Order: structure tokens, then sequence, then C-alpha cells
């Protein structure tokens, strides 16, 4: 059998490795973490350090006390019982205002205000960590595609819990927090809009979603079949292309007819993924908003457009 | 037409059948035994579509659906335009598909590159052949498969979902589920990331991958690694894939219920089954 | 008993996927011209261009700047292999492969091939040299796995080739690259880590019988490599793998097989 590079035969260490300075205040971050020889077989053994600072701080505590506000909820459901805590954990849920409370914050702690403080703090955990991602790329004067791609993935979460409510006039209709819960609110969300599979955003959503599989399973999979010339060197093979990035844009020429690059594989890979939330976003926005039904649209808007 | 860099590369060597025969290319498209074995299957498949298309009485692409036997048939043969073209065409699709992954591995062998990709390709196939073959042959009928349709295959992933209740309470498909919104997640950071370092700020310097490392750690406290990421992105897609085939295999078979009422069993475990209070007391 | 939406802002729905497509369209001709910067024009096997480039027109060009005063790199740019190519053609039609005119391995074609990259060596974030043999690499050491260092290491025909006296190490990733092998002369080859399988008892090499190990490509400077002879050396032990093959299936077909 060949050597396959999926995990490492042989690992090595040297000095911990504190990284690049550019332009980070070096005062924010915090020493290097352990090494861990079993993540060393497949990734860095490194962990750490990690760059705290003033949002961080922000992002972690509101993050803590979203979650928190949602497992002391649980805690009161199991009537503080550590092993009904345990039993049901997966059925609790915090729930949003009921529809008669509308938009208001009216609604009492027990019936829906409480969701609303949980949200609040969600809400700031998430947008303070996208200015996190700006201004870390920024600080080492990096472009910004991590904190656009991020941005993408928020604008469903804007929509589901923020922006589809408001514009239908009310808190309940955001999602509860809970496993079971969020499940049956997705499977119900589909029921009463007449079955997003005809949602032409919902089937575009999951093209990209099985199609950022697909195209994971041939870049990985094309990198690792090169890895023998260097071809996770990504970004020199990028300024100084070598026999690594030729061989593999062979493969796709030969196999179907047309192949990428190193640099412009990535812009595929990119877009491939932003676009399961970009276009799911507005399938769902769109859902109760303008469209009811959506098995109703499609009998008007693809059997009476082919006119 | 040749990219500048491929007449090196346009060697002789590397077929798995007929030694030199098939060894050329058309275009930029590489053939060997295996490509005109893809031809022979898409070709004749696509033909078999066509006639389905004419048994059935429509032209239109979103109304064209070719259906497996009736359950009667049982994994028999059937008529033509009842269900026997469906087999035919099945059998059409996997030559197809295995001889494409077949090709693969000749252009791996004539570019000295490792058999990663018809290997990952390989896992798709596997996920196909669950849905109509593995799996119709274990519940005893070739009309459990999907139908060759647009919107009517879309009909039977709804219909049968629901044959179990909310199929969001099989929890391999959970499973198959994290392992899918956690490749996109990666896919988008790894593109990201490496087009960051690419294409830094206006007028400085390309980024290295130490950058990547460090931009990472700041950001989560750990980074990957420029190799760690291509065997997670593999991995990630693999296991999505994996578990996506092993919730339908035991789906029918193993389980028939609803997938609600298998988590019944960790509600019922003694030592908390009869405890009041909470969601289940 | 309010609602305003049935007489025409379904509508939006329909002009948000209409235009989704269009946009859709415009992406996909961006990244495929993006995909261009690259190899084009197209090129007859003769090397000049050729008359079908395709739909898509080449991108303007855009400039890298590489860091540690290495330049510029702007693409798309003037192509050329910088290098000769010894192929000739078999057919007198266009699409057939190109036989090797000589020794492959040591012409560096098909397999073996390697690009005339840089002959300088990649550099980490500090301009130091991104790897370096492990004996040069302040405070690196083994950390888990088999130390290879020390062990035969065998060919193909199941010959002992050499021993690896080094592991190159990648310092800002902290990983191993090359196995620094020495041979029966005394000079050493590097190996690329990939392509080694380290045993017990020996490193194996699959890709290359013992008798071709002596023709590995060489570095310059015994501390250093750089992208070009990396290439040339990660080309030859590649091409093994089609070219040693008579030195391959010869043995693991001598070696099994007793019975009948
Ligand atoms: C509603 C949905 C809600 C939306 C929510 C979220 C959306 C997030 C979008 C995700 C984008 C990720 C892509 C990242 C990227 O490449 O751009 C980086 C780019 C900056 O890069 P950087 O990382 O800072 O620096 C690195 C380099 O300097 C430069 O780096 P670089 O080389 O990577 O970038 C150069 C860049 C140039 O910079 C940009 O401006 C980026 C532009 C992307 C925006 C489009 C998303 C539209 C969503 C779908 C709408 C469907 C309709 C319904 O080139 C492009 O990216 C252009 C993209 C291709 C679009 C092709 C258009 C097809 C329409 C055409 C149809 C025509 C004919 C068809 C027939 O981002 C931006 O400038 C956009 C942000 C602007 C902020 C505006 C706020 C001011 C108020
Ligand atoms: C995977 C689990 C379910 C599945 C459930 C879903 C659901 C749910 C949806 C789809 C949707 C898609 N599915 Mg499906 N579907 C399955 C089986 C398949 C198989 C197969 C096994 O052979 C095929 C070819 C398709 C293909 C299709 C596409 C029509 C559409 C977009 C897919 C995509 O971009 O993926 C990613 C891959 C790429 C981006 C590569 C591009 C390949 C595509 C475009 C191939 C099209 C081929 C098609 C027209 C077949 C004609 C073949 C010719 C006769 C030769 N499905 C099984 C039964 N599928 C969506 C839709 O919009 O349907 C109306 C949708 O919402
Ligand atoms: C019965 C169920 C209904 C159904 C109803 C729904 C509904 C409802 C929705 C989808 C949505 C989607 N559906 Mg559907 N779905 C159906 C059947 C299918 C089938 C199938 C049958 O094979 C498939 C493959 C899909 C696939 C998809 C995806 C393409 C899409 C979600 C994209 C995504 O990445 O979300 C995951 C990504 C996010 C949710 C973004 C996350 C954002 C960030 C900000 C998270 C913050 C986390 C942080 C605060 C906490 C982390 C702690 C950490 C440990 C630190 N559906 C049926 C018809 N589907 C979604 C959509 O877009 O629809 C158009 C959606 O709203
Ligand atoms: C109401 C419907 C039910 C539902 C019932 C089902 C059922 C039923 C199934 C799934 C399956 C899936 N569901 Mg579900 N599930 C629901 C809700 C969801 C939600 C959600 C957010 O609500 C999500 C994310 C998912 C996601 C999942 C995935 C785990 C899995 C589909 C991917 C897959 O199998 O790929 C695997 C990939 C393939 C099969 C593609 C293989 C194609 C290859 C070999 C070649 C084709 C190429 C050729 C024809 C190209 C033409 C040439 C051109 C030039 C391109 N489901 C609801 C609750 N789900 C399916 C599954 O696991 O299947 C195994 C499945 O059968
Ligand atoms: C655009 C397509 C996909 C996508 C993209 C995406 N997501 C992103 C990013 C991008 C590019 C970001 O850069 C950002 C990120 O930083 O990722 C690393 C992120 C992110 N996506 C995340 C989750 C996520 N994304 C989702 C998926 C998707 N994201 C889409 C598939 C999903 C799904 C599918 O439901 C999940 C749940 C996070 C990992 C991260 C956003 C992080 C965040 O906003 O944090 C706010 C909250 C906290 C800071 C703390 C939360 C509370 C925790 C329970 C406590 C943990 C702290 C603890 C003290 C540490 C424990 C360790 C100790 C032992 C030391
Ligand atoms: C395993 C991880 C993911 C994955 C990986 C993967 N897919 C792969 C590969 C890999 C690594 C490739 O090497 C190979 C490729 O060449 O990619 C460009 C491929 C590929 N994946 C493809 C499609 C695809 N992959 C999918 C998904 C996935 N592939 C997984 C999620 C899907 C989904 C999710 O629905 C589809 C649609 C192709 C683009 C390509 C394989 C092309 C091929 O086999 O061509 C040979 C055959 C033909 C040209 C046509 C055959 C025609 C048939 C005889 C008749 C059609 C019958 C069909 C069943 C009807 C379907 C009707 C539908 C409406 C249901
Ligand atoms: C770093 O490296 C990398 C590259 O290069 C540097 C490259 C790629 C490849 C990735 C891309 C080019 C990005 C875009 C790719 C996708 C979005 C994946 C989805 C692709 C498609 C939908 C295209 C599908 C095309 C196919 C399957 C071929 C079409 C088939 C024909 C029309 C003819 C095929 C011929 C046959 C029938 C058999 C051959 C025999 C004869 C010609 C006879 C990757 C992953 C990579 O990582
Ligand atoms: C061991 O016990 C302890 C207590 C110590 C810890 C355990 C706690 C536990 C068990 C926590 C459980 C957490 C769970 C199960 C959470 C599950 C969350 C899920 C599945 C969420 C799914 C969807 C979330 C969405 C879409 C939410 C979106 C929210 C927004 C978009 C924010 C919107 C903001 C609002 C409405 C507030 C308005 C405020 C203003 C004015 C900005
Ligand atoms: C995928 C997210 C992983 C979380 C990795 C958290 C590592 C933080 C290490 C910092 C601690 C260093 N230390 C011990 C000096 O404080
Ligand atoms: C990075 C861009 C790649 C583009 C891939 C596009 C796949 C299109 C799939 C068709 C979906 C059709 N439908 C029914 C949802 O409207
Ligand atoms: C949604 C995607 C549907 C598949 C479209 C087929 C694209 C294959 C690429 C064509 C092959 C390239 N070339 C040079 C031969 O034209
Ligand atoms: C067996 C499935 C039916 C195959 C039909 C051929 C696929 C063509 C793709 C549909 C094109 C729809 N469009 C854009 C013309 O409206
Ligand atoms: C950070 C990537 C690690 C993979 C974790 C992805 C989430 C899937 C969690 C389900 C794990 C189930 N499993 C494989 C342990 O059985
Ligand atoms: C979503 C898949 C869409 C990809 C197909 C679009 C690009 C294929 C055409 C590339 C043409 C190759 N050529 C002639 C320029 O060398
Ligand atoms: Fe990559």
């Amino acid at each position: 059998a060949e050597y396959q590079n999926i995990f490492s035969q042989v690992q090595v260490r040297g000095p911990a490795d504190l990284g690049m300075t550019e332009d980070v205040n070096l005062a924010n971050r915090s020493g290097v973490g352990p090494f861990s020889t079993l993540l060393g077989w497949f990734g860095n053994a490194q962990l750490g350090p990690i760059y705290l600072g003033s949002l961080g701080v922000l992002s972690l505590f509101s993050g803590l006390m979203w979650f928190f506000t949602i497992g002391i909820w649980f805690w009161y459901q199991a009537g503080w019982n550590p092993a009904v805590f345990l039993r049901d954990l997966f059925f609790f849920s915090l729930e949003p205002p009921a529809p008669e409370y509308g938009l208001s914050f009216a609604a009492p702690l027990k019936e829906g205000g409480l969701w609303l403080i949980a949200s609040f703090f969600m809400f700031v955990a998430v947008w303070s960590w996208w200015g996190r991602t700006y201004l870390r790329a920024q600080a080492l004067g990096m472009g910004k595609h991590t904190a656009w791609a991020f941005l993408s993935a928020i604008w469903l979460w804007m929509v589901l819990g923020f922006i589809r409510p408001i514009l239908m006039g009310s808190w309940s209709e955001a999602v509860p927090y809970g496993i079971f819960s969020h499940l049956d609110w997705t499977n119900n969300f589909s029921l009463v809009h007449g079955n997003l599979f005809y949602n032409p955003f919902h089937g575009l959503s999951i093209a990209f979603l099985y199609g950022s599989a697909l195209l994971f399973a041939m870049h990985g999979a094309t990198i690792l079949a090169v890895s023998r010339f260097g071809g996770e060197r990504e970004l020199e093979q990028i300024a100084d292309r070598g026999t690594a990035a030729e061989r593999a844009a062979l493969f796709w020429r030969w196999t179907m007819g047309f192949n990428a690059t190193m640099e412009g594989i990535h812009r595929w890979a990119i877009w491939m993924a932003v676009l399961v939330t970009l276009t799911g976003g507005i399938g769902i926005l769109l859902s109760g908003t303008v469209v009811d039904n959506w098995y109703v649209w499609g009998q008007n808007h693809g059997m009476a457009p082919l006119n | 037409a040749l990219l500048s860099f491929e007449r090196k590369y346009r060697v002789p060597g590397g077929t798995l059948v007929g030694g030199n025969l098939f060894d050329f290319w058309v275009g930029p498209f590489y053939v060997g035994f295996f490509g005109v074995a893809t031809f022979f299957f898409a070709a004749l498949g696509i033909i078999l579509i066509a006639w389905s298309a004419v048994l059935q009485g429509t032209w239109n692409p979103q109304l064209i659906s070719v259906y497996p036997p009736a359950l009667e048939y049982g994994l028999g043969g059937a008529p033509l335009a009842k269900g026997g073209l469906w087999q035919i065409i099945t059998i059409c699709a996997t030559g197809a598909f295995v001889s494409w992954a077949l090709r693969e591995v000749e252009i791996c062998r004539k570019l000295g590159i490792g058999y990663h990709i018809p290997f990952a390709f390989a896992f798709a196939i596997l996920a196909y052949l669950t849905l109509v073959l593995f799996r119709p042959v274990m519940m005893g009928a070739w009309g459990y498969a999907f139908p060759y349709g647009i919107w009517t295959h879309l009909d039977w992933v709804s219909n049968t979902g629901y044959t179990y209740g909310n199929f969001h309470y099989n929890p391999a498909h959970m499973i198959a589920i994290s392992f899918f919104f956690t490749n996109a997640l990666a896919l988008a950071l790894h593109g990201a990331l490496v087009l960051s370092a690419a294409n830094p700020e206006k007028g400085k310097e390309m980024r290295t991958p130490d950058h990547e490392d460090t931009f990472f750690r700041d950001l989560v406290g750990y980074s990957i690694g420029t190799l760690g990421i291509h065997r997670l992105g593999l991995l990630l897609s693999l296991s999505a894939v994996f578990f996506s085939a092993l919730c339908m295999i035991i789906t029918g078979t193993i389980w028939f219920d609803q997938w609600v009422d298998w988590w019944q069993w960790w509600v019922k475990l003694p030592w908390w089954a009869n405890i009041p209070g909470g969601i289940n007391g | 008993m309010v609602g305003v939406t049935a007489f025409g802002n379904f509508d939006l729905a329909s002009l948000a996927i209409y235009s989704f497509w269009i946009f859709l369209a415009g992406l996909i001709y961006y990244l495929q011209t993006e995909n261009m910067r690259e190899g084009y024009p197209l090129e007859n096997e003769d090397g000049t261009p050729a008359a079908n480039q395709g739909p898509f027109p080449l991108p303007k060009p855009k400039t890298f700047i590489l860091p540690h005063g290495r330049g510029t790199l702007t693409v798309p740019g003037p192509e050329s292999e910088d290098r000769p190519i010894a192929l000739a053609r078999t057919a007198v039609s266009e699409g057939f492969p190109h036989a090797p005119t000589g020794d492959p391995m040591k012409d560096g074609v098909g397999p073996a091939s390697w690009v005339a990259r840089r002959d300088l060596p990649e550099l980490d974030g500090h301009g130091h040299n991104k790897i370096k043999p492990m004996k040069a690499a302040a405070g690196f050491h083994v950390s888990a796995g088999k130390n290879p260092i020390g062990l035969p290491v065998r060919g193909c025909d199941l010959e002992i080739a050499g021993k690896v006296v080094d592991i190159w190490v990648d310092i800002p990733e902290q990983m191993a690259r090359f196995l620094e092998v020495e041979l029966k002369d005394g000079s050493t080859r590097l190996l690329p880590m990939q392509m080694v399988k380290v045993q017990s008892n020996r490193v194996h090499v699959n890709a290359l019988s013992s008798d071709l190990f002596a023709g590995i490509p060489t570095i310059k400077s015994p501390t250093e490599v750089t992208l070009l002879e990396e290439d040339k050396i990660c080309g030859y032990v590649a091409g093994g793998l089609m070219y040693a093959a008579p030195k391959r299936k010869s043995v693991v077909a001598a070696m099994l097989a007793e019975y009948a």
C-alpha cells in the first residue's frame, strides 16, 4: 500500500510559533496553548495564541450569556433536576413571544421575554464576532474575504431571527432555541408555505450545498493528489506555478474539458459556499412576506411564463 | 488546442485496458478505453430516456420522468413502458459513472498523481447505488428507488421522508447534515483565507501561509494548517455522503417506524424514565 | 382584514429569481475568465497560438507584489516553458501522445515533468528559508511517530539504496517535507515525504528502484533547496511510478507466485 497523506507518519515540533506581528497589538495576544499530538496527526499540533482584546471579550461574554440564558431556562423546565435535565435535554425549548405580543418587548419573561433577552445577547455576540473577522484581517494587512463570506452566513441568520419576524410583524415568527424544537420549526415552516421544495431559492441553496461538498471533495482530493509536488503550498504556487498546479489543472482539463488555476479555484470555492446562505436567506425572506405558498406560486411562475 | 504548459505531460502510458488503442485526446478530453465506455453508456442512457419521454408523451424537461417498476414487480424485470426503461437506464448510469471513475484513474496514472479524486467520486457513486440498488434490494422491490425526473425525484424525497414522520429525527441524517453544513463553512473559510492572503490590502505584498496560520490563531486560537484544511475538506464532504448513504440504508430496513419514536430509547433509560417534571414527565 | 400583495407582488420573487440567474451568468463569466490567468492563450502542439481560443476572452492583467524583494507577478502574461521538452509527435494529426526522445526520467517529461520555477528557496514570513534540514532548524525534533533518521531506504526492486540522514522540515508550518538519503557514494538526495513509507525497520520507496536513486536531481547548496530544485526532485520521483514499472512489476511478481 502506498502512503496516502491522510495522516502524517512523522510529526515534528519546534519552538512555539508566536505568529506574524504586522500591525497586531501584541499586548492582546495570549501565550501559546498546549501542543496536541493527537491533532498533529491530521493538522497542526499547536494550540494558541489567541487574540483577546475588547471586542473579543465583549463577543465571548455576550455569547456565553446567550448560552446561559437558554441553559438556565432549560434547568427551570427540568424542575432543577439534573436527571430530568439530561433525559429531556433535546426536548427543552426557549420559545419566542406568542403572536399577540407582535414586535413589542412587553411579553413576560416566561412567555417570550427571556427569548428576547437571549436573542439580544446572540445579536451582540455574532455582530461583534463579525467585527473581529474584519479587524483581525486588517491588523495583518489581509483582504477582507473572511468577513465578506461570514456576512453571507449572517444574512440567513438575520433573516430567520430578525428581518423576517420584523417584516411579518411579530417575534412569534422567529426560531426557538432547542435541539428538537428548531427542527420542528423547520418542518413546520415548509408545511405552512406549501412545501419549500417549490421555492426556487431553496432548490438553488441546495444545489450550492451539494455543489459545495462536490467542490471540496474535488479540491481536497486534488491537492492531496498533488501534495507529492508540494501542491498544498498554494500561495507560492499562485506566485510561481509549479508542476503541482499544472498536473492538477490537467487532471480536470482531461476529465471534464476545462480547469481552474491555483488562485481561481479558491474563488469558485468562496462563491459556491457563500451562495448557499445568500440564495437561502432570500428564499426564506420571501416566504410569508410576498409568497404564502410556493406550490401555488410555482403554478403561476414556472408553468405560466413558459409562454 | 493545449494549455501552454500542457504538451510535456501528453506522453503515452497509464492505460488500464487496451494498451495504446484508446490512448489519445479529443480536444482537451482524454479518451482511453473508459472514455469510450462512458460515451457508450451515457449515449445509450440518454437515448432510452428520450424513448421513455416518447412513451410518456412529453418532451418537456420539467415533465419527463422515468419510473422504476411498481412494487408488484418486486425485484423482477418489468415491461419497458412500465419500469423496464428505468432498469436499463439505471444500469447505463451505473456503467457511465463507474467508467468515469476508472477513466479518472487512467488520467491519474498518466499524470503521476495520487488516486484521491476517483476514490472520492466513488463515494458519490455509492450513495447513488444505495438509493437505486442497495436499499431497494434489501426492501425487496425496485419500486422503492427514486424516479428520474427533475421534479418527480423531489416528490419522491418528500414522500419517502414523510413515511417516517419528520425525517429530521433520523440520527444518521442529523450527522450527515452536520457534515454538510460544516463542509460549506470550511469551504467558505478556506476560499476566503487563501484569497485574503493572495489579495491583501491595496499595495501590500502577498501574505504568506505564516499569516494564514496567524489569522486563524488570532481569530479562534487554532489553525489546522494548509495540509490539514484539504484533508479536512475531503473528510467532511466524504463523511457527509457516507452518513447520507447510512441514513437511508437503515431506513425501511432495520428501522421502519416513525423516526421521532426512536429517541424514546434515551428518555426510557431506567434511572430517569419515571422521574416526574420536564417534558417527558 | 388587511393585505396588499395579491395584485402584483408575487411578481417580486419572479423579479428576484430572474435577477439571480442574470447575476449567476455574470458570476460564472467572471470566475471562468479569472481562471484563465495561467496557461492561456491555448496553443497547437507545436507551440503556436491555436485558432480556437473558446468564447471567453483573457481577463485584464493583475499584479501580485511578492515579499522580500522578489518582485512582482503579472498574469495573464507571456507564457513559455523556458526549458527544452524532449518529446516528439507519434501521429500525423493532433490529439495523440508525444513519445519521449530520450530517457523521460532524465529529460523531465510525462509524469517525470518539472516546471522552470524560480531557482530561489521559498521563504517564510520573516524572510528566512521555509525549508531547512532539521539539524539546522533550531529547536526542531521528531515529536511523534517513528523517527526515520538512521533507517535503511529500500527501492521497489527490494534493494537498499541508502540511509536516511535527516528530515527536511518546513519551519513555519512545523512539518516534515523531505527525507535526506545518503547514497553508496556518500552524496545525498532528497525524497518527498509523500512518496516514502516509514516502517519499523526501513523506509520503503515504491516509486524508484534502487538503481534510480543516483539519478535523483541534486541540490546545489547542501542546506537549502530552491523551488526549481524541488520541482525537479518531486517530478523525477513521481515519474518512477510509470517509468520504473519494469523494475517493480518484475520483482513484485517473482516475489509472489510459486505454488503451481
Ligand atoms: C441527493 C439526495 C436526493 C436528491 C434530492 C434533491 C433535492 C432536495 C434537490 C435536488 C436538486 C437537484 N438534483 Mg437531486 N437528488 C438525488 C439524486 C440526484 C441525482 C443522481 C443521484 O443521479 C442527480 C443527477 C440529481 C440532480 C438534481 C439537479 C436537477 C438539481 C441540482 C443538483 C445539484 O446542483 O447538485 C450539485 C452538483 C453540481 C452543482 C454539479 C452540477 C450537476 C447538475 C446541474 C446536473 C444536472 C443533471 C440533470 C439535469 C440530469 C440529466 C442528465 C442527462 C439526462 C444526461 N439529483 C437524491 C434522490 N436534489 C434540487 C432541485 O432544484 O431540483 C429541482 C433540489 O432542491
Ligand atoms: C421538512 C423540512 C423542509 C425544509 C425546510 C427548510 C427551511 C425552513 C430552511 C431550509 C434551508 C435549507 N435547506 Mg431545506 N428543507 C427541506 C428539505 C431539504 C433537503 C432534502 C430534502 O434533501 C435538503 C438537502 C435541504 C437543504 C437546505 C439547505 C440548502 C438550506 C440551509 C443552508 C444552510 O447552510 O443553513 C445553515 C446555516 C445557517 C443557519 C447560518 C448560521 C449563521 C451563523 C450566524 C450561526 C451563529 C452560531 C453561533 C451564534 C452559535 C455557535 C456556537 C459555536 C460552537 C461557537 N433541505 C424540507 C422540504 N430548509 C434554510 C434555507 O435557507 O432555506 C431556503 C431554511 O431556512
Ligand atoms: C420532507 C423531506 C425530508 C428529508 C428526507 C430525505 C430523504 C428521503 C433523503 C434525504 C437525503 C438527504 N437529506 Mg434530508 N430530509 C429533510 C430535510 C433535510 C434538510 C433540512 C435543512 O431540512 C437537510 C439539510 C437535508 C439533508 C440531507 C442530506 C444528508 C441527504 C442528501 C445529500 C446526499 O444524499 O447526497 C448524496 C449524493 C448523491 C446521491 C449524488 C450522486 C450522483 C453521482 C454518482 C453522479 C450524477 C452525475 C450525472 C447524472 C451528471 C450529468 C452530467 C452533467 C455534465 C453535469 N435533509 C426533510 C425532513 N432526506 C437523501 C440521502 O441521504 O440519500 C442517500 C435521501 O434519500
Ligand atoms: C456561508 C456558508 C456557511 C458559513 C460561513 C461562515 N461561518 C462563519 C464564518 C464563515 C465564513 C466566519 O468567519 C465565522 C468564524 O469565525 O468561523 C471560524 C463563522 C462562524 N460560524 C459559526 C457557526 C455556524 N455557522 C453555520 C454554517 C455556515 N457558516 C454556512 C454553511 C452553522 C450552521 C450550519 O447552523 C453554524 C452553527 C461559528 C463557529 C462562527 C461564528 C462565531 C460567533 O458568531 O460567535 C459568537 C458567540 C461566541 C463567541 C460564543 C458562543 C457560546 C459558546 C457556547 C461558548 C464557547 C466559548 C468557550 C469559553 C471556549 C471553550 C474552549 C476552552 C476549553 C478553552
Ligand atoms: C462524495 C462527495 C460529493 C461528490 C464528489 C465528486 N463528484 C464527482 C467527483 C467527485 C470527487 C468527480 O471526480 C466527478 C467529476 O468529474 O466532477 C466534475 C463527479 C461528478 N459529480 C457529478 C454530479 C453530482 N455530484 C453530486 C454530489 C457529490 N459528488 C457528493 C456530494 C451530485 C448531487 C449532490 O446531486 C450531482 C448531481 C458530475 C458533475 C460528475 C460526474 C460526471 C459523470 O459521471 O459523467 C459520466 C456520465 C454522464 C456524462 C451522463 C450519464 C447519463 C446517464 C447514463 C443517464 C442519466 C441517469 C440519471 C440517474 C438521471 C438523473 C435525473 C435527475 C433529475 C435525478
Ligand atoms: C450545564 O448547564 C449549564 C446551564 C451550565 C449550561 C447548559 C446550557 C444549555 C443546555 C444550552 C442550550 C443551547 C441550545 C440547545 C441552543 C440551540 C440553538 C439553536 C438550535 C438556534 C437555532 C436558530 C437560531 C436563530 C435563527 C436565531 C436568530 C437570532 C437573531 C437573528 C437575533 C435577533 C435579535 C432579537 C430578536 C432581539 C432584538 C433586540 C434588538 C433591538 C437588536
Ligand atoms: C475551533 C476553536 C478551538 C478553540 C482553541 C482554544 C485555544 C486557546 C489557547 C489559549 C490559552 C493559552 N494559555 C494557556 C497560555 O493561556
Ligand atoms: C459557483 C457557481 C456554480 C453554479 C452552479 C449552478 C447549479 C444550478 C442548479 C439548478 C437549480 C434549478 N432550480 C430548480 C433550483 O431552479
Ligand atoms: C450546471 C452545469 C451543467 C453542465 C454544463 C456542462 C459544462 C461542461 C464544460 C464544457 C467542456 C469544456 N469545453 C472546452 C469542451 O468546452
Ligand atoms: C430525466 C430528466 C430529464 C432530462 C431533461 C434534460 C435536462 C435539461 C435541463 C433543463 C433545462 C430547462 N430549461 C432551461 C430549458 O428550461
Ligand atoms: C471541526 C470538524 C470536526 C467534525 C465535526 C463535525 C460535526 C459533526 C458531529 C457529528 C459527529 C458524529 N460522529 C462522526 C462522531 O459519529
Ligand atoms: C457550474 C459549472 C459551470 C462551469 C462551466 C463554464 C466554463 C466551461 C467552459 C470553459 C472553456 C474552456 N476553454 C475553451 C476556455 O478552454
Ligand atoms: Fe486550497
